[PDB]
């Protein structure tokens, strides 16, 4: 029962009990004890799932605050808007730290120490995810340089995915799904989004490792495509 | 808020 | 737009954005100076304590599972993690019990306000009774008793919410389905004889407890 086996196990207790912030701290201590050695497949997923649930709740709250704000601004009730603007500012500064916490961990050790192609596309995609989450709320010059880092990290992940990983590889299908989503809402290009996610979907159908894991993304890819292609408006 | 992973 | 009005508006943003810990703090200042405000402080604290207790149920299940298999070292880690979770339950219950004791319960003027505050006292004491327990259940029965004594129709929600919360305290904490059902059956039929969307929500939950008990 080493200290590394202690924190990997204690992360599953915070994961099972929805104590995700502490689950991040446990996996953070797992990473900040390694030189040029990378995390195992489970430890890799653990940390990423831990940060996923954390940033997911913060994002949900931000979308809700932005929506209520844009209604009060649509009404013109200014004394309420100034309060929602201040409240959203607090949420956005947390998101800065949450993305800073993983990006400065991806940039420091996870990406350089990635040896296999599976870990390269993994940690590269992760960078794009949290840089894309910054582009959701950041405005002005920060948004431009955020989507720059989102597009740059997603592209390098695609080079490694298209030459080393198989089309049905989860790490590759998930990369392409996030890639298409980045095109649709952040760059507002449906054809750049659809052509990337149609290309990646059909190469998984043509080629077809248990695919229950992959087909979960294949159902989320086709769902995205189909609803986009529909002429109706969100 | 389209599907993502 | 007074300062008290801003807290009611600010708690709505915390209530809507599923950020419940701050809603208690925004409503905490308002108390240190209405019907909706009474619900605002109740709902914010209710979800805060609900999140912590649910984690403890799975932790106790995860720690009892390892004791069944026999993992003294794994069980030690779970019990230590459980102690930190229980330590949070004391601070969350300490704030609500101190807020009601110092100002809320004493300043309760109407009879409908006295039942609602003493019910929260018995509720937050029942949270202390799940994990000292003899005093917690004592303060739980003492709070639930005077809230039953203090003058309204059974259909009124504060009475039905108290009768359901009190009927559950006897079943799980005191292990007495006889005296518990007699409280839920007496409170349910008295509401049907006198008879509501807010009241029937508890009336459907009163039956769900009795029909499976
Ligand atoms: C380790 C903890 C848990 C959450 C139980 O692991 C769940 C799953 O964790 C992995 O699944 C990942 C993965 C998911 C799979 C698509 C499906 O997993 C399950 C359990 O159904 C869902 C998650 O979003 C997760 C963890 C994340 C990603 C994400 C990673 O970015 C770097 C993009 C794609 C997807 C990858 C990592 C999936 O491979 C594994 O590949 C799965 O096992 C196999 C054979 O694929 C395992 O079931």
């Amino acid at each position: 029962p080493t200290a590394r086996e202690e924190n990997v196990y204690m992360a599953k207790l915070a994961e099972q009990a929805e104590r995700y912030e502490e689950m991040v701290e446990f996996m953070e201590k797992v990473s900040n004890s390694l030189g040029s050695e990378e995390l195992t497949v489970e430890e890799r997923n653990l940390l990423s799932v831990a940060y996923k649930n954390v940033i997911g709740a913060r994002r949900a709250s931000w979308r809700i605050i932005s929506s209520i704000e844009q209604k009060e601004e649509s009404r013109g009730n200014e004394e309420h808007v100034n309060s929602i603007r201040e409240y959203r500012s607090k949420i956005e500064n947390e998101l800065s730290k949450i993305c800073d916490g993983i990006l400065k961990l991806l940039d420091a050790k996870l990406i350089p120490s990635a040896a296999s192609g599976d870990s390269k596309v993994f940690y590269l995609k992760m960078k794009g995810d949290y840089h894309r989450y910054l582009a959701e709320f950041k405005t002005g010059a920060e948004r431009k340089e955020a989507a720059e880092s989102t597009l740059t990290a997603y592209k390098a992940a695609q080079d490694i995915a298209t030459t080393e990983l198989a089309p049905t590889h989860p790490i590759r299908l998930g990369l392409a799904l996030n890639f298409s989503v980045f095109y649709y809402e952040i760059l507002n290009s449906p054809d750049r989004a659809c052509n990337l996610a149609k290309q990646a979907f059909d190469e998984a159908i043509a080629e077809l490792e248990s695919y229950k894991d992959s087909t979960l993304i294949m159902q989320l890819l086709r769902d995205n495509l189909t609803l986009w292609t529909s002429d109706m408006q969100d | 808020y389209f599907s993502s992973n």
